[PDB]
């Protein structure tokens, strides 16, 4: 997908199987695939960030398509959820989509020290955000089965980064000429 | 309602009964240069309701295998009415846009546009060298840019929307003033913008300002694909004023 | 060029240059 | 009070960030998290609309994050050398068009914005190596010829004599050589990006090169010629004082490829070219 | 003419085409012929420059002759006009010779940029000033058939110059000795 | 000095050293439409300086044979930069002028043109019935009419300058606005006209509100006939205002 | 208020250029545009008078344009050589007829006024080629011989005693020597054009060398003998301080040949002496 | 050589040698 | 930065740089 504005979607569809997994990340603001959304490729450039963090979908199906999803945060010290019933028992918002489109999740700062590395470190690591079906992607007859879900992230009232360093986003392997 | 709106501009009537607000690129509502920030001497010219008024453009179609569309300001309307003559008389000139676009489908339908706003919207070439996007190019008329249809040339601009024709990464074409166009919520968009420049008024003959960038970021999909779905684009100039009266450009 | 203020804890701004352009960082808004 | 905003320097607490409130349960038809990106607009719920938070006070600040901050460090933008090999009058000088286009490290931080205005501070670094064993007593002079001046041709040429022109010299064993320059744009603020020509032919100049001239820095080493041959490297920093920028923009995502210009390059497989690190699947953290 | 007082003025005469031109410049201060004049050698000391110019033209024919000109100034983005009637069409000043012999011709600061380049810049180039037969040069009989006219040029209330340099309109190529 | 003159309108600057005064027709300085007086109600589109200004016409050679030369008002302009595109691109016009005709000769030079502005001047066609004169005679923009140099077409107006070209005696023009220029006193003819019509605005294109004529009643003379003694004749537009914006009409 | 004037310094706003105010359509037997060059005046027309202009705010300012600016920066009027090739005793040591007259770059400048009068700041740039390999310790002395004190006929001579005369020493490594000189003339301007002679006869001196003698200036390198040669190579700067000018005249259009003289040569393809550029012909722009 | 004034943005124009040839660029008229 | 103290003995507590950082030792509680 990658070199693909598909690269940004995420699809849904009728499961037979209940409770399915749809997408699970790290939500460590400077990790893939966080690392190249702007507030990533700013936090890039300092050393320290603290506050919480702004996940939003927006549903991008027919206006008849229906659907249940629960977003659900998993507080460090544990691994990522393997079930929507491990995942429901953390920080979670159960999305209905209807009129309004987006929904919006807060990462809370939960953490022991004040500040977290930028860059991928054991210690500071903040967690994952992971998706389930909370019930089923229904549709009328002759509606098409699938639909995409856009991904936004931004920073909320306390986000703070501190500690200026160059990013490792980018690099320089020649001189740039005339 | 919040979802109907109605634009009217000099002797034109926009109306939507499905929009998702309206935007006001950097929050500056459109106004005629000040003797504070001007430069040149001369009274400027304001046309008023003749020039700034709303002009359709061509209309696109929009299907499964589409790219994205691209058309440079004040380019796009050098070919309409008055504001155009009014361009191509004067050396400097200076304006706003009301954008609106357009297009409507089903509520069995799905697709996402994104409509975006970009300031200084300097195009690249891809493994040209320092060889820069030709004059030609970059300056479409009201036809606008098809993404993936052209038999490159060797001026001819990056056609990569995911890079978004310079370098940078889609998903941060956010930052920009944008809407989206959700088929599920709404047949519109529409954007207000300002006139942003590091100088007061400028040449429209070679300088574009702004560049109104729509790029499908969801797939348009339907059990009823013979049913054609356009996307008709509607600009009305705000606020236009040219200086530095003289004989008419002729561009070659 | 010396904005002195006092609070005692005073305070010197000085200017060594006659250009602007010659002050350090400035403050924020 | 300037003392207590003084303070506020020191300790850079000019810009603080907001506390947390204590929030409680809710059971409303109001659903601040329900919103609509169509609209352009980012949904601004806080944490305290989605859990039940406690109140916490928040120590944190923005300073650190100012756009004089992020611009204002010393980078290097140049790296001009005068290597004596064979043929004095020839090697002991040289000319660079200025710009900001050059090196990666800083070109990328002032190209998130679309417009900025700032004074320059400019700090030379030059390193004398002896090549031979001896470096003698060199002397160096850095002429800033504005465009339009006359650009010296020979070691010994007339332009040297710097009538007008600034020019700073600096003997080996001082201290770095420093200067500010004030905006020296013909416009209200300097063009990061610029999509207009020079003309409206075929073969006018695209971008800001059209827009972007500051003149040329023309290096000598003033000294004659030395028995011992030596390589003059002399690296020129910069740092942007009093800045404002206007329009921010997305990052750089793939590199630069030549100066003035957005082009770039593309190999076969793309997930190289760009810092996206390819994922196994969606479930894969 | 260059080396004699002739390159300073232009001739006028009786003609026998309608509206021919007589002569056409650039407006940049310190483009030729405008640099050696003193306001384009002083103007050649910097390197950004602003303002009106003020173009005045004496004529030099017998008290009997009588012409009307038509002085214009093109203001950039287009090429110098090729008729009266394009030139017409900007700024211009259609001069009467009779009692007094001096007119002056107001070239506008009309640009995008605060400041132009002293230096020759396509993005800062100024424009043109032409000089088109308005009538005709007429003469009772016995009188000269071609008469003189002199060009002079100063800046106006607002004419500014920035950024000192060294000036190009001069150099030494070689020692000055005693 | 009560000989000269300078009338300075946008751009445009024209001076003259030998005046015989000015000239207001009907005593009227032109003004734009009051809302008592108007009829459309759309708002009117009001250029200023970019159409305002003067607008110098091809130059006629004046010699002893001479006729005279007629010019029609808008009909000359048409082609004169903003004022000529704003006349085609909009139904309704309205527009007061400040004509400038330029003669210079020498002090051993004599002859006198009659310089008249007349109002509605509907012209007449002799020997040829009912048959009026043909629109693409009485529109002959800048080139203007040369009198008695025609090979006469069926539906070609009357050159009969001692009747007017419309069956009304010469020396009864001092009725209308003019200006004589008397080569022995003045080298010009400053003419200023307000709008005259039975309507508030009306069309540009089909509608000739003034005339400007010309004619020689005294022969021009001089013992130095080789040298040419031409006439030039410079327009402005005054308080040029149009309605009912729309396409561009192009007339064949 | 001297504050609200330093703030104008600062910002370099003391000298600000009018405004251009709103003008309209004008008929008037008053034409403005007329004048009459005969009179020796400039006709004083303003756009305001020929087009209709609109109100702009000036903010330009002409302090950058200031005799002071002009001749208040240093340029480079000397290049002092002292050469040890075989014998240090004699080459050692030099002198120098002081004048501004042998760098065009800055004569030029001056020669703008025919009457100036200024105070001179002098920076020395000494610069040490090791010829042989080392440069030991190289201290050089300046000495400044008004006309009538004893000239050096020696390295060693009693006049560089420097009883009363001024002497600089510089010391290798340290900082470039830099000393003001007050306004020197026994007049009270600088004659920058004299048009007259020391007597009057035929062979009487023309021009500013009757007026215009500032002395001597003698260097020596102190250091006694060393077994490697250098090169010293010591360029004189001066910049004018405090300055006044009066009477204006036009610009050298030709090179200068000789020092206190307005003298110049000729080619047989004149075009080639002057910065004219042929023209085609009167309508090639 | 101490020129105080007072606006607090207090100016120090300080004159560091006893002969007025020894002072900065002037001041304009 | 200046803490001016008076008494006169007239103390000056001078902060040179703008970073808390950048001051030497802490005075005893
Ligand atoms: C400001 O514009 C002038 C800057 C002067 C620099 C010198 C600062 C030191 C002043 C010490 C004065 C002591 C007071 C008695
Ligand atoms: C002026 O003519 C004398 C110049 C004196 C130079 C020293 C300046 C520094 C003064 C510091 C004094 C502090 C006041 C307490
Ligand atoms: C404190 O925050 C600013 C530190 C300023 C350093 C300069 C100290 C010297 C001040 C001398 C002023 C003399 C008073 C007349
Ligand atoms: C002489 C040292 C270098 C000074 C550089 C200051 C000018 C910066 C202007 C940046 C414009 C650009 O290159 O895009
Ligand atoms: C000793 C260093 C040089 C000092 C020069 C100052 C005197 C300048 C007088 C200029 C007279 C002239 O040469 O025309």
């Amino acid at each position: 997908n990658i070199g693909n504005v598909s690269m940004y979607t995420v699809t849904l569809s009728p499961q037979t199987k209940l409770a399915e997994e749809i997408f699970a990340i790290k939500v460590d603001i400077a990790s893939h695939p966080l690392a190249t959304t702007l507030i990533g490729e700013i936090a890039s450039y300092f050393t320290h960030w603290t506050g919480s963090l702004r996940f939003s979908f927006m549903f991008c199906g027919t206006a008849n398509t229906t659907l249940k999803v629960l977003l659900a945060y998993t507080p460090p010290g544990i691994g990522k959820p393997r079930s929507r019933k491990e995942a429901m028992l953390g920080t979670h918002v159960v999305w209905d989509v209807g009129l309004q489109s987006t929904v919006s999740l807060v990462v809370p700062w939960i953490s022991a020290s004040q500040y977290r590395f930028t860059t991928p470190d054991t210690y500071s690591s903040a967690g994952y955000i992971t998706c389930w079906y909370q019930t089923n992607f229904v549709v009328p007859p002759n509606t098409p089965n699938t639909a995409e879900m856009l991904c936004f992230v931004s920073g909320c009232k306390d986000f703070c980064l501190r500690m200026a360093r160059d990013t490792d986003l980018h690099k320089q392997t020649g001189p740039i000429t005339q | 309602s919040d979802r109907i709106i109605q634009i009217t501009r000099g002797d034109s009537t926009i109306t939507s009964q499905d929009v998702a607000n309206a935007v006001v690129g950097y929050g500056v509502w459109p106004h005629y240069l000040t003797p504070q920030d001007a430069t040149a001497i001369d009274k400027p010219t304001q046309p008023d309701t003749s020039s700034n008024r709303f002009y359709t453009l061509d209309s696109k179609m929009w299907n499964s295998t589409s790219k994205g569309w691209w058309w440079k300001l004040p380019d796009a309307l050098k070919d309409m009415g008055i504001f155009g003559e009014n361009m191509f008389y004067h050396f400097l000139g200076r304006s706003g846009y009301t954008v609106h676009v357009q297009c409507n489908a089903s509520k069995f339908h799905q697709g996402t546009l994104l409509v975006v706003m970009i300031p200084e919207h300097q195009l690249a070439t891809v493994n040209k060298g320092n060889v820069n996007a030709g004059y030609k190019y970059t300056h479409p008329g009201e036809a606008g840019r098809e993404v993936g249809t052209q038999v490159e040339n060797e001026k001819q601009p990056s056609d990569d929307n995911w890079l978004n024709f310079d370098g940078t990464l889609l998903g941060n074409l956010l930052i920009f003033p944008h809407q989206f166009i959700n088929l599920r919520s709404n047949n519109s968009a529409t954007l207000i913008v300002p006139y942003v420049n590091a100088v007061p008024m400028d040449s429209m003959v070679r300088h574009n300002n702004w560049s109104l960038v729509i790029i499908p970021v969801c797939q348009l999909q339907s059990n009823n694909i013979s049913n054609i779905v356009p996307i008709t684009v509607s600009i009305s100039p705000m606020c236009a004023e040219f200086s530095g009266a003289r004989a008419k450009t002729v561009v070659q | 060029g010396a904005q002195v203020s006092r609070q005692s804890l005073n305070y010197f701004n000085i200017n060594y240059f006659k250009d602007a352009a010659s002050s350090g960082a400035s403050r924020l808004d | 009070n300037p003392v207590e905003r003084y303070v506020d320097e020191v300790l850079n607490e000019v810009l603080v960030v907001p506390n947390i409130n204590q929030s409680h349960p809710t059971t409303s038809n109001a659903a601040p998290v329900l919103d609509a990106a169509e609209t352009g607009h980012t949904n601004k719920i806080q944490p305290e609309d989605t859990i039940e938070t406690r109140y916490v006070q928040s120590s944190q600040t923005l300073d650190e994050m100012s756009v004089e901050s992020f611009l204002g460090r010393s980078g290097c933008i140049h790296e001009s050398v005068l290597d004596i090999v064979d043929n004095y009058n020839d090697q002991s000088f040289t000319k660079w068009n200025i710009n900001l286009q050059e090196m990666a490290q800083i070109r990328r931080k002032f190209e998130m914005f679309t417009y900025a205005r700032f004074d320059s501070e400019i700090t030379m670094v030059p390193s004398v190596a002896a090549k031979d064993g001896h470096i003698g007593h060199i002397v160096m002079q850095y002429m800033y010829v504005p465009p339009g001046a006359p650009i010296p041709t020979t070691r010994d040429d007339y332009a040297w004599q710097s009538g007008t022109n600034a020019s700073v010299f600096w003997q080996h064993g001082q201290p770095f050589p420093r200067f500010s320059l004030p905006f020296l744009s013909i416009a209200s603020a300097y063009y990061m990006f610029y999509d207009g020509y020079d003309g409206d032919t075929y073969k006018s100049r695209y971008g800001t090169v059209v827009t972007n001239d500051m003149g040329t820095l023309c290096s000598r080493i003033v000294t004659s010629e030395q028995l011992h041959k030596v390589k003059v490297v002399t690296r020129i920093y910069h740092k942007a004082k009093h800045t404002k920028a206007w329009c921010p923009r997305p990052p750089r995502a793939v590199q630069y490829s030549h100066t003035h210009t957005t082009n770039y390059k593309l190999s076969s497989e793309v997930h190289n070219d760009v810092a996206i690190r390819p994922r196994t699947n969606l479930t894969t953290v």
